[PDB]
């Protein structure tokens, strides 16, 4: 028994974390093979931050203007290029601790482990989800840019995030490993605001399945509901609509418990309209939507 | 009331 | 900014997990230098579970009765010895991945990051706190016995916990790295219930300090209280007493926020009495006692 | 009703 917020063992990613210093700006870099990726605002000064042109700022910097340091080793940069919001620094030494990796772009509702680093040294790991408004709710301080989000299939690390900045509301925005931001955001300290956030419906349902596997069952009910009638009232409580694919991936969670997907959707309908009435599910007084159906099989089944 | 790029500046 | 439940990077510990098998019983061991550490109930069959004689069960064992496996490489055992509830198995090869480490024993209320493995292969990592009744609320299935809980300071891994069993309540129990159990527990399959659980009072103040740093302010109280008057109300709601040391340890956060610790106590008194009134603190409708003052400072101060 | 030692028996 037991269900927890649980990140992948970060060792394979820690062996790729380096420090990158250009001028006076310092962030983190991801060292895979003989290429180093890092957010492009390492070439920004404390002044040119409001409205900078990175292509202008880039031509002004050459190879020896980037200082990469991997532990007690300093990597001589041989080349530089820019892909969207990341800089690709070629180095004279391929990382010997390089895992097998894929660059993937996750979609809203999926999760990943975050390895927060400072000065290229990792500091802590935790689990985040790409919220519908295309932000994550992480814990990032100054100099935490360049930290990466990832998932490990088994021996393969799927890098899917790279930290860049924090919005006024206190949440965080970043890019995939091809420099493509998550959301309508740009890397400029300006008046940017994230869209209104919604609740990841399928992740609450999957998390209610994780409770059933642990013996918790009180929230359940005898009622039935349709997909269209559920998503209607899901919309009523600022809940995302449940598509057919989401119901499909909830299958193995339905099979082991026998509780059908639409029937647990009826359990959610009752909790939305009434509340929890002072009780706690898995030790929580509000519904949690950051645990995918995958994250539950990874921990409860088997 | 604006965004902050989170590299360490001077 | 933001505040998240966050574990330590498990890289240095990932290179210390091995598989241990006596007969057909399998679990995990901790490979440090030329020594493997693991629970003693690995020498038990499926039957000797009520009242097992670990002394009488170990005399019949020899070195070639312990199959220690580090990945796809087996380590020849040259000596074994029992020490409290753990077994230490000497091996012919010193672990090339051993980092700097200490064997510490934690107090109730202190945190540590668990790296849960099955068959010597790390599965994930999460942060846990030692409850006042000396249990933890982790997430362990069969084959988890042997997982370690640790804290990393600098480049040293202070091993502080090793997992052993699960109570009927569902909470998790175990030993330190010298075999001495955390609490009034025994490695037998008997009906066992821990002590009565209290709220870690200092951590709740520490968790409310992180909330003021992060923008939450509605629970604050202008007027102060005393250490004598608060402890009077503290135990009213099943809270650990607040010592002057607790106040001292919160010194860093009392400085960053400008709110005295005893001012924060008056705010806790108002929150205990009235509740949250359907409002959220750091995304939680319940007061969290799982973040020590050190977890708060490390995540808030730069 | 009783404690479960969490090695892998069988």
């Amino acid at each position: 028994s037991g269900f927890r917020k649980m990140a992948f063992p970060s060792g394979k990613v820690e062996g790729c974390m380096v420090q990158v210093t250009c001028g006076t700006t310092t962030l983190n870099g991801l060292w895979l093979d003989d290429v180093v990726y890092c957010p492009r605002h390492v070439i920004c000064t404390s002044e040119d931050m409001l409205n900078p042109n990175y292509e202008d700022l880039l031509i002004r910097k050459s190879n020896h203007n980037f200082l990469v340091q991997a532990g007690n080793v300093q990597l001589r940069v041989i080349g530089h290029s820019m892909q969207n919001c990341v800089l690709k620094l070629k180095v004279d030494t391929a990382n010997p601790k390089t895992p097998k990796y894929k660059f993937v772009r996750i979609q809203p509702g999926q999760t990943f482990s975050v390895l927060a680093c400072y000065n290229g040294s990792p500091s802590g790991v935790y689990q985040c989800a790409m919220r519908p408004n295309f932000t994550i709710k992480g814990s990032f301080l100054n100099g935490s840019a360049g930290s990466v989000g990832f998932n490990i299939d088994y021996d393969c690390v799927s890098f899917c995030y790279m930290h860049h900045m924090e919005l006024p509301t206190g949440v965080h925005a970043g890019t995939d490993l091809e420099g493509n931001f998550y959301g309508p955001f740009v890397d400029r300290q300006t008046a940017q605001a994230a869209g209104t956030d919604t609740t990841i419906t399928v992740n609450v349902l999957a998390w209610l399945y994780a409770a059933v596997i642990n013996g918790d069952r009180w929230f359940l009910n005898r009622f039935t509901t349709t997909l269209n009638d559920f998503n209607l009232v899901a919309m009523k409580y600022n809940y995302e609509p449940l598509t057919q694919d989401h119901v499909d991936i909830l299958g193995p969670l339905s099979a082991q418990t026998g509780i059908a997907v639409l029937d647990m959707c009826a359990s959610l309908k009752e909790l939305l309209q009434n509340g929890m009435n002072g009780r706690t599910i898995l030790g929580s007084a509000l519904l949690e939507d950051e645990f995918t159906p995958f994250d539950v099989v990874r921990q409860c089944s088997g | 009331t604006s965004v902050k790029l989170q590299a360490e500046f001077r």
